[PDB]
DNA sequence: TCACAGGATGTATATATCTGACACGTGCCTGGAGACTAGGGAGTAATCCCCTTGGCGGTTAAAACGCGGGGGACAGCGCGTACGTGCGTTTAAGCGGTGCTAGAGCTGTCTACGACCAATTGAGCGGATTTGCATAACAAAGTCTCCAGGA
DNA sequence: TCCTGGAGACTTTGTTATGCAAATCCGCTCAATTGGTCGTAGACAGCTCTAGCACCGCTTAAACGCACGTACGCGCTGTCCCCCGCGTTTTAACCGCCAAGGGGATTACTCCCTAGTCTCCAGGCACGTGTCAGATATATACATCCTGTGA
């Protein structure tokens, strides 16, 4: 048979770190698996576009960056980006 | 006797039916109607039942959210009752 | 040899990192993707991911239930006007809507 | 078939007013309504067939209803996508 | 004396206006408070003049737009005169 | 610089309403339509600007303030794109 | 030896075809093209110029011109409801806008 | 030195065809340049896509058919369906 | 009340003039086109079996209909003021220069960077049990209308 | 005038037992990681040159500000008829059930269509040169609209 995937076990851990104690509907879960690929392919998307423009063949932390802040509110681009830079600088590190 | 007097129980109903998720219209009638327009492109067509819930949903949130600014149309020209030109004004502002 | 090991345990994520490269190497986004990109990407969608539920667990609480619907979501986020905005053409199925009566309409 | 149209009864345009905070409402609103409500599904249902179509099929599936409900501006979850 | 009554020069107005194609807004008053918001940002930020002619036509046909669908909402209200509480209907229907 | 938004004077936001088929202004416009215009005016120098910055460069182009005002639902032309 | 020709000669088109090609394969839009795929765009694309072009040519003479300026290509997308959709939200440099006035603010 | 390319050559061409008397203005063309590459990008987009969902690499002349429709309102399509047809029809028997 | 005169006003039409923005010509260089191979993507046929269509009977809310009466929509009228018109008086925006240089744009070089392949294997998937949350039923307690008289 | 207070109806709170959707466990691939190589896009330094910034002086169109009068916006009133709420009756929608087979999803082969290659040359580009349609200023003639007398 085929297979898929889906992000509804990372959701479920999420869930956990906010509110251990509290679990999801399937349906909750549906509508967590659409925002996901929605906002995914946005950045994608927009980060694709800042790469064509300055002539680029490779999407990097900062086309994500820039693409990230032209897509959220000021207050969820801030903390996304704090989130995002460490994510890259550790990785380096590991 | 007893009764309410107009105007107390359509708030009612309002609160209701905003704090509620389910449809407010019905289904069997709903499916033919998507099938009637459908035939108009294609004979022979067929739906899966989560391709209809989708479209009804879809539909309610257009009516809804027009309502919304129906409302707010009536209300600017002072009034409770809403009219087929609030609707109208409402839509064409938004480019349709 | 080096154990085989998830670069998502690196960088302190839940969310998938290779995954998510792949992702981007394809949907024809790029010729190419750097290394540090899909990481940034997974921190990002993680945080919002958290966002939103940590905010539909407070709503569900409110409703005294120990779990998370479509319509706690849709409270939850219109209740933070941030995400109200990124998701403001998001129709969400059985999300409902908010309580709003117009004060012009109430008796008096 | 035939006449579904007037198969949106009023009872359910009422309803659909209700949540948009709509209180009171006049005679002539109900065919004003179904006539905006069919544009929408005739514009809906009508990309979802070129879908559809493209792909070679007959069935009409949740993906190809939330596609073309997507590009006019409008994005649907829960129902995949 | 010679005089010409209230409203009839306003049409006049309102026809030469809707059929010519220049600027309407003054270009250095413009251009300076583009840089007056942009250094709130950012401080030594430079423009092509292009770029500034870019953003006053988008601006002139924003607010161009905007006002049409003001008049729109004054005259549903039986009004002539427009007043913020139009602008801010027809922006709120908009979802703005 | 400072207090530049007055620099839209009373007869270009006149005009600017006469186009739009505006006969007769209240008073309380003047000062409404410079909000609105500001808004809509600042969020697209801010993406211009942030692309500009993307790009590594301090003189902001016309096609930077293009790719501004596109992802609003506004395709310019005439300026390049 | 046979002589090289451009591909628009044999497609009977203006727009050139070989550029296309390219183009679709460019920007990332797929990973590969069709032999067909570019020759039919072109022929939409010129479909698409000549009806504009059509138009405000027309345009051009209700004002006694011999020639089009931004103006003329203004009147005839709005003039046409099609071409109004497709570019209904176009900002023209120096477009200006339809005489449009509403009945209700005439003198009487 | 460096080059550019653009559609001014094409554009001036199908006017003679139509107007034969007639020329354009630097800003007319200008614009015609946005309006060529907006329409490309929208009817290429839509085409990748199409083939993205039906999980294909490749792009025909069938998902640039599709995305035609999709774009242009029901008469401009049609019209522009048939001249698309026939230059494929023809190049391919040509 | 109603039309018409005409007076002033503003807009449209014809002419001359001239100038700079277009149309067209020349020479030059990548980029598109022949002619060529090699290899996986898409097309085809064959197969399984999941899901939709269709029909049935019985139960029950949900729509239809009609009645009676009050609330809001609408039209008309009066008041006063907030705007529009037009004059005279300030002011600062165009216009056409001038000169400086900071930054954009292109060249040429060298490097670490990501794509690619092949081998190995554990994270994630589907499917099978488990059990506790949400559901529905039921009765009581609390909150919110709407009169009928009275202070 | 308005304020009880009481009668009434409707929503919320608290029990209670039950069903199935969600949480967790088990076993099986194949996508993620390791660990090498290869070739090249991206970073950097450097230099040339264009376009933006700053300043100046002069003309004058456009922006201020004032004063007079008027249509407009607004509030208030008074009919009247359209929409609400209620009870009675009829209709069609759900729910659970069962049967048939069409079409979606799957694999396994085949080839032919397209990526990728070298070589060649001419179509498109930048940059000059020539011209004539459109812009300027001006006079001229034609519509239109405001206020006035006289019917």
């Amino acid at each position: 048979r085929s297979r898929k995937e889906s992000y509804s076990i990372y959701v479920y851990k999420v869930l956990k770190q906010v509110h251990p104690d509290t679990g999801i509907s399937s349906k909750a879960m549906g509508i967590m698996n659409s925002f996901v690929n929605d906002i995914f392919e946005r950045i994608a998307g927009e980060a694709s576009r800042l790469a064509h423009y300055n002539k680029r063949s490779t999407i990097t932390s900062r086309e994500i960056q820039t693409a990230v802040r032209l897509l959220l509110p000021g207050e969820l681009a801030k903390h996304a980006v704090s989130e995002g830079t460490k994510a890259v600088t550790k990785y380096t590190s590991a | 006797p007893h009764r309410y007097r107009p105007g107390t129980v359509a708030l009612r109903e309002i609160r209701r039916y905003q704090k509620s998720t389910e449809l407010l219209i019905r289904k069997l009638p709903f499916q033919r109607l998507v099938r009637e327009i459908a035939q108009d492109f294609k004979t022979d067509l067929r739906f899966q039942s989560s391709a209809v819930m989708a479209l009804q949903e879809a539909c309610e949130a257009y009516l809804v959210g027009l309502f919304e600014d129906t409302n707010l149309c009536a209300i600017h020209a002072k009034r409770v009752t809403i009219m087929p030109k609030d609707i109208q004004l409402a839509r064409r502002i938004r480019g349709e | 040899r080096a154990k085989a090991k998830t670069r998502s345990s690196r960088a302190g994520l839940q969310f998938p990192v290779g995954r998510v490269h792949r992702l981007l190497r394809k949907g024809n986004y790029s010729e190419r993707v750097g290394a540090g990109a899909p990481v940034y990407l997974a921190a990002v969608l993680e945080y919002l991911t958290a966002e939103i539920l940590e905010l539909a667990g407070n709503a569900a609480r409110d409703n005294k239930k120990t779990r998370i619907i479509p319509r706690h979501l849709q409270l939850a986020i219109r209740n933070d006007e941030e995400l109200n905005k990124l998701l403001g053409r998001v129709t969400i199925a059985q999300g409902g809507v908010l309580p709003n009566i117009q004060a012009v309409l109430l008796p008096k | 078939l035939r006449d579904n149209i007037q198969g949106i009864t009023k009872p359910a345009i009422r309803r659909l007013a209700r949540r948009g905070g709509v209180k009171r409402i006049s005679g002539l609103i109900y065919e004003e309504t179904r006539g905006v409500l069919k544009v929408f599904l005739e514009n809906v249902i009508r990309d979802a067939v070129t879908y559809t179509e493209h792909a070679k099929r007959k069935t009409v599936t949740a993906m190809d209803v939330v596609y073309a409900l997507k590009r006019q501006g409008r994005t649907l979850y829960g129902f995949g996508g």
